[PDB]
């Protein structure tokens, strides 16, 4: 809840700024990292939010769906 | 025969969780060095984006250096996971062996009760 | 802890301290601004030898500058690293000077040796453990002789356990442009000698020699000059900073070092010099580390040692050596020539390591000795004054002074107990 | 050039296309308090860096808690 | 899964996070219970003949 | 019960403990965490690290030694090493300031503030200490700040503790090899005053450990690492007794009865056998006899002195693995009736021999070979007196001439107590020689 | 190639393990493939963080370069 509230107030304070274009690009700059970062931490608590119902759901059910996008590289 | 090898087991699983945390500390370490550097390479490029045609070829090279650190710090998140579920396993199993069995086993009989009171 | 506090005097301080300065900061791994960068940690830990805290992760220098001469200062000021100095303590003089002995020590100085004199104790005050001072300035050099021969006769009362480490230029025995300069380097060693416990003497034509033998780069600077000094002074501080066994206390050194209470002149020695295309045409290895680390024409102070005998010698390396390579060298080169020593005492080497090289090159070494070579330059300039007293022509400007001949009377005589005394130990 | 290679006593850059020689002044007196600028322009000319209580409680006293207070039963 | 992606997750083999016993209080089995009829009508014939 | 207290003086005897307990960690296989693992050892403290470590509740085992060093380098250095928690922070005890190799000046300008300190950690380990049988103290003879501070408080702890032996291992003055000119100087004040207070002072020194080790090591590139863990393997060696047991046991206690003949002379040496590379024990035999033939051999000794030209009064051999006593006392007839070891018309056997079953561990990653029967060999000998009869003639010389003097005379001594330790050593040589004389 | 060494090291009259030809192999292992695994979780972790430090060495040369070349 509360990061989302954040996050959306943010987007319109960011929008507002945006139609009304020195400070004032600076500004854009720190509204555009803040919500860079945030996105990232929202999207990180969903992914461990998915592998809660591997303790209640019935067995055969249980499959995560939120990121199997497998990022590592190497190998 | 089944002691002496049972604790030649035990004592080499215990060498082996030796080295694993010797490894994590300075992984971690690592990392947040690698933090500090991205952070400072964010900064750098604001930095040369100020004084604003080589200047542009230069900061296209700079932003493909910022996307092969992020990649390289990622994959070290990877390793770091993997390390600490190991090390949970690892741990667990040595509870498991070096609570029941010997505990157990000091119940072994006597030889002369073995031989009835011979 | 223990601490050091820096002193620069006269126009070569001027550009002195500057390169020195840019030198150990480029070492430690700071930035022109002052915020720290850390990839090494020692040096972090260890920078409180020299450097004072300022807020930030800034890390003012421990300097205290003086001169007569403004465009220096301003020079100074605007050069690439100036703006790290504090502008608290740019004490200066209110005209000019004309390098006149006599002058630039009773007269001008008056006024101002109070505010270098606070300014330098409330630093003392503020740092916790001081080993002693060093000095960076001039023997043959007029204003900075006469402010310097002031500050050290004042400072010793005071601290009478520190080391009052004096390191100087010497003028050239060809060629001076000054020619007051002798009358100069009398009265500056006069007090000097009494005064001092270790000096440092160099002298500006063997550095020409070196800029041919292995510079070989036609067109230099005196700022490249004052790089090839300013190595011996990074190498001979060293020690204090880092980590790896060496009893590195300069007073360590001083004890194993002069014999006696009137032998405090020395004559400095560096570390590979490679040449254009000599770099892939060497094989670093100690021996010949070794080779030319004592050699004829590594040497660059004063005068082949060659002359005389050496009472002591005293070498710094630095780098992931061993102890066999040098002990073993140092055997070989006592067999080699175990005449030229003195029988008076064996074993006259003092040998120190450390394990952390400066950067760019992974060996590195730094040479000072005490040998019986210092009677060249001081014969040379005693009957350079017996001629020129002769007839004490231009001797009407320190007479006006307040400067009379009976104080070249007490010197020279001081002098001509330096030259008996090290010609007759050794001989 | 490296742009910052390891700075030996041997060699150093070099550079030859300075004409513009002029040395500024921050040093003067000007006044009682002699008086030090901060250095702008370098040589020839160029560009530098510069509360636990009870919200629903209180503690009321029993008395209180059970003031003026009656069941009704037919 | 064999290739480019893999999860290495421990998945629950079901015994213990079940309520298996019978009554009426149990009876109106609501249908989020994990009752695949192969071992438990085995279990019925197996105590049947174990009694 | 049987338990001992280490020290550690001057900035030589630091490397020293710190590869000691590198070892000494290991026998018992203690991580440098400091935990035993979950076998059943932990508790109140008492199993065989009982004499080196009291692992309190805590599960953490502690060193029972104190490094006192004047200058922060290396004390914060090791502070910051692996070993931090291993030790116990204020046992590492920092001054600011070097001796300036100035026996005097560490003996009378600074040690009147250190030693408070010192002494007070002292009672505070030897309250909780049970059997007390004494103290292994690290110094060096070319004492750069150990030599003074070890003078003045081994009078005090002697002065205090009466009741116990006392153990010295030195690092003897190179002969021909000097990083230091005041050597002569300290190294005689040293001398002077440590000969009538020391229990039994061992020396050692470092030009033939390099010798040993180009000549049978095979490595030509050696460095304090390999020296320092070969010295501490030897002093691992002379306390294995106390360690593990085995047959028989010996003691410091009987080393000091039977070892020093008499008063005053307990100048004695050591020897380590098998010191020998991998490839060259990979296909070659080691035994008893081959041991004890390569122990005598002159040359393996490492003090610069000739057996040949001495003549020996004591020796106590120990062997250390998996031996028999019907080799041991063949081998050593042997020795008793070979022909160039001049043994004293006084002593008709001069062999104290002990056993341990245990043998000797590897460190990792070192150089020592995988060996299973190792030997130390401890020997009073008339042959040490050549080191003396050099280092007068060149003190006498130096002393005639008088230089750096001012140093000393400025900080407050004089010329006579050099002149007392003249006579001091002269005393020593005069009692050596009529004492080899039958 | 494991192929060859793994019919090389299971061929006998001994033990087997059954390292099949593919789909899921037997959830018992050996000695030799445990420490085997062991090694790899070490390699692997030598390689991450070796790869990463090189990375952090060039990018501060290029902060440099770049740096100067504009100061130019
Ligand atoms: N800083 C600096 N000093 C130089 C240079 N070239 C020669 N020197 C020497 O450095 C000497 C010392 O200068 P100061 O210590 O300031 O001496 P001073 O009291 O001002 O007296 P004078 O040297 O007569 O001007 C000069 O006498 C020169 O011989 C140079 O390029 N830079
Ligand atoms: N065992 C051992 N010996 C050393 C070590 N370093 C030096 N030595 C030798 O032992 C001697 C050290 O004594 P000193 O140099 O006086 O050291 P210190 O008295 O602790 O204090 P300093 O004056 O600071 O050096 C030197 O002659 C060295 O050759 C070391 O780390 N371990």
């Amino acid at each position: 809840r509360e990061m989302e509230s954040f996050y959306s107030e943010l987007k319109w304070q960011e929008k507002n700024t945006l139609e009304e274009i020195d400070a004032l690009f600076k500004h854009l700059a720190r509204i555009q990292a803040d919500i860079a970062c945030k996105t990232n931490t929202l999207l990180l608590d969903t992914k461990c939010m998915d592998t809660r119902r591997k303790l209640t759901v019935p067995a055969e059910k249980f499959v995560p769906q939120v990121d199997t996008f497998t990022r590592t590289t190497n190998r | 025969a089944v002691n002496s090898a049972f604790s030649s087991r035990c004592q080499e699983l215990d060498d082996s969780l030796q080295k694993l945390q010797y490894h994590l500390r300075k992984t971690l370490t690592e990392i947040t060095d690698q933090e500090h550097q991205i952070a400072a390479l964010k900064q750098a490029i604001k930095d040369k984006e100020a004084p604003l045609e080589e200047l542009n070829m230069s900061l296209r090279a700079l932003k493909e250096k910022l996307q092969d650190a992020e990649q390289a710090l990622r994959n070290l998140e990877d390793s770091r996971m993997s390390l600490e579920k190991d090390i949970a396993v690892k741990t667990n199993s040595l509870f498991i062996d070096r609570q029941k069995c010997m505990t157990h086993r000091n119940r072994y009989p006597s030889v002369l009760q073995l031989a009835g009171y011979q | 802890m223990r601490e050091i506090v820096h002193l620069q005097a006269g126009q070569c301080g001027n550009q002195i301290g500057a390169k020195f300065w840019e030198v150990i900061s480029d070492e430690h791994g700071i930035d022109p601004t002052g915020t720290y960068h850390g990839d090494s940690d020692l040096q972090l830990e260890r920078i409180n030898v020299y450097y004072n805290e300022a807020t930030g992760g800034k890390y003012v220098p421990r300097a205290v500058l003086v001169d007569l001469e403004p465009g220096t200062m301003d020079s100074v000021r605007s050069g690439p690293f100036g703006q790290i100095f504090r502008p608290d303590n740019f004490v200066f003089g209110q005209s000019g000077a004309g390098n006149n002995w006599a002058k630039g020590h009773y007269t001008e100085g008056a006024e101002l040796v109070d505010s270098v004199l606070d300014v330098v104790r409330k630093e003392a005050e503020s740092c916790d453990c001081l080993q002693g001072f060093q000095l960076t300035h001039s023997l043959g050099g007029g204003t900075g002789s006469g402010m310097g021969t002031l500050l050290i006769s004042k400072i010793r009362e005071e601290y009478p356990d520190r080391i009052m480490n004096t390191f100087s230029v010497v003028p050239s025995p060809k060629v001076s442009d000054t020619v007051v300069e002798p009358y100069n380097a009398t009265l500056s060693v006069h007090q000097l000698v009494e005064n001092t416990d270790e000096t440092y003497c160099i002298d500006n034509e063997a550095l020409y020699d070196i800029c041919f033998r292995t510079l070989k780069l036609t067109t230099p600077t005196y700022g490249d000059l004052n790089h090839l000094v300013s190595a011996t002074m990074s190498g001979v501080t060293t020690c204090l900073r880092f980590p790896g066994q060496l009893n590195a206390d300069l007073r360590k050194l001083a004890v194993n070092m002069v014999p006696f209470p009137r032998l405090h002149f020395f004559m400095p020695g560096f570390a590979p010099l490679t040449s254009r295309g000599s770099q892939q045409y060497r094989a670093l290895t100690v021996p010949e580390l070794t080779q030319q680390m004592f050699d004829a024409k590594n040497m660059m102070a004063a005068c082949d040692p060659r002359h005389g005998r050496y009472l002591t010698v005293a070498a710094v390396f630095r780098g992931r050596m061993s102890m066999k390579e040098v002990d073993e060298q140092m055997l070989n080169v006592q067999n080699k020539n175990s005449s030229y020593f003195v029988e008076w005492i064996p074993n006259n080497v003092k040998t120190a390591v450390c394990d952390i090289p400066p950067r760019g090159l992974k060996m590195s070494a730094t040479f000072i000795g005490n040998s019986t070579a210092i009677q060249e330059l001081f014969k040379r300039i005693s009957e350079q004054f017996t001629a020129m007293f002769r007839r004490k022509a231009f001797l009407h400007w320190y007479t006006g002074e307040g400067m009379d001949e009976m104080e070249f009377t007490e010197a020279e005589s001081n002098m001509n107990d330096l030259v008996s005394e090290y010609q007759q130990y050794q001989d | 050039p490296v742009h910052g290679l390891p700075f030996l006593p041997g060699s150093s850059f070099t550079d030859s296309t300075k004409t513009a020689f002029h040395r500024s002044q921050t040093l003067n007196y000007r006044n009682g308090y002699a008086v030090v600028r901060r250095p702008t322009m370098g040589i020839g000319g160029d560009r530098l860096h510069y509360l636990k209580q009870a919200p629903l409680a209180e503690f009321v006293p029993a008395h209180v808690a059970f003031d003026k207070k009656v069941l009704k039963f037919s | 899964p064999m290739g480019r992606d893999a999860a290495g997750q421990v998945w629950f083999t079901g015994l213990t996070n079940s309520e298996p016993g019978d009554a009426w209080y149990k009876l109106p089995r609501a249908l989020d219970t994990p009752y695949r009829e192969a071992h438990t009508r085995w279990h019925g014939c197996f105590q049947s003949r174990q009694r | 019960m049987r338990e001992c207290i280490s020290i550690h003086v001057g900035q030589a005897g630091v490397q020293i403990g710190n590869a000691c307990w590198e070892l000494y960690c290991l026998e018992h296989g203690i991580q440098p965490d400091g935990q035993m693992p979950s076998d059943k050892t932990i508790g109140g403290g008492d199993d065989s690290f009982n004499t080196f470590f009291s692992e309190t509740g805590a599960g953490k085992h502690v060193p029972r030694a104190v490094f006192v060093d004047l200058e922060p380098t290396v004390v914060d250095e090791v502070r910051t090493g692996t070993y931090r928690q291993l030790f116990h922070p204020e046992q590492l005890i920092t001054g600011k300031e070097d001796a300036a190799n100035n026996y005097a000046r560490g003996h009378y300008t600074i040690g009147k503030e250190i030693v408070d300190l010192v002494l007070d950690r002292i009672r505070k380990l030897a309250d909780l200490c049970t059997g007390l049988q004494g103290f292994l103290i690290f110094h060096s003879f070319g004492g750069g700040t150990g030599s003074g501070f070890a003078s003045l408080l081994m009078e005090r702890l002697s002065v205090d503790y009466g009741k116990k032996s006392k153990l010295e291992f030195a690092i003897y003055p190179a002969p021909q090899v000097s990083t230091a000119v005041v050597e002569p100087y300290n190294s005689i004040l040293t001398t002077h005053t440590t000969l009538e207070h020391s229990d039994c002072a061992f020396m050692v020194d470092n030009e033939a450990i390099y010798d040993i080790c180009r000549r049978n090591l095979d490595i030509e590139r050696p460095t304090y690492t390999n020296l320092n863990r070969l010295i501490g393997q030897i002093v691992s060696s002379i306390t294995a007794s106390l360690r593990f047991d085995g047959a028989l046991n010996v003691d410091l206690t009987e080393f000091q009865t039977n070892l020093v003949p008499y008063p005053r002379i307990h100048f004695p040496l050591a020897t380590y056998a098998p010191v020998i590379s991998a490839e060259k024990a990979y296909h070659e035999q080691l035994s008893v006899a081959e041991i004890t033939n390569a122990c005598f051999e002159p040359a393996n000794q490492m003090v610069k002195c000739d057996p040949r030209h001495g003549k020996y009064m004591a020796c106590c051999m120990l062997y250390r693995g998996d031996v028999v006593p019907k080799d041991v006392n063949a081998a050593i007839a042997t020795i008793k009736t070979k022909r160039t070891i001049q043994f004293v018309d006084w002593c008709p056997t001069g062999f104290k021999v002990g056993i341990n079953y245990q043998p000797p561990t590897v460190v990792p990653g070192g150089d020592l070979a995988k060996v299973q029967r190792a030997v130390c060999m401890l020997s009073n000998t008339t042959a040490i007196a050549e080191a003396w009869a050099r280092l007068d003639h060149k003190f006498d010389l130096m002393y005639a001439k008088r230089a750096f003097v001012h140093w000393y005379v400025g900080e407050g001594m004089e010329e006579g107590e050099f002149s007392e330790a003249r006579e001091d050593l002269a005393a020593l040589e005069k009692d050596y020689e009529e004492v080899g004389v039958d | 190639p494991r192929k060859e060494y793994e019919v090389a090291c299971n061929t006998g009259a001994y033990t087997s393990s059954g390292l099949a030809t593919a789909g899921f192999r037997t959830a018992k292992y050996l000695r030799d493939e445990w420490f085997q695994n062991s090694y790899a979780r070490y390699h692997q972790a030598f390689a991450d963080r070796d790869y990463s430090e090189r990375q952090r060495h060039e990018s501060g040369q290029l902060v440099a370069e770049t740096g100067a070349l504009a100061q130019r």
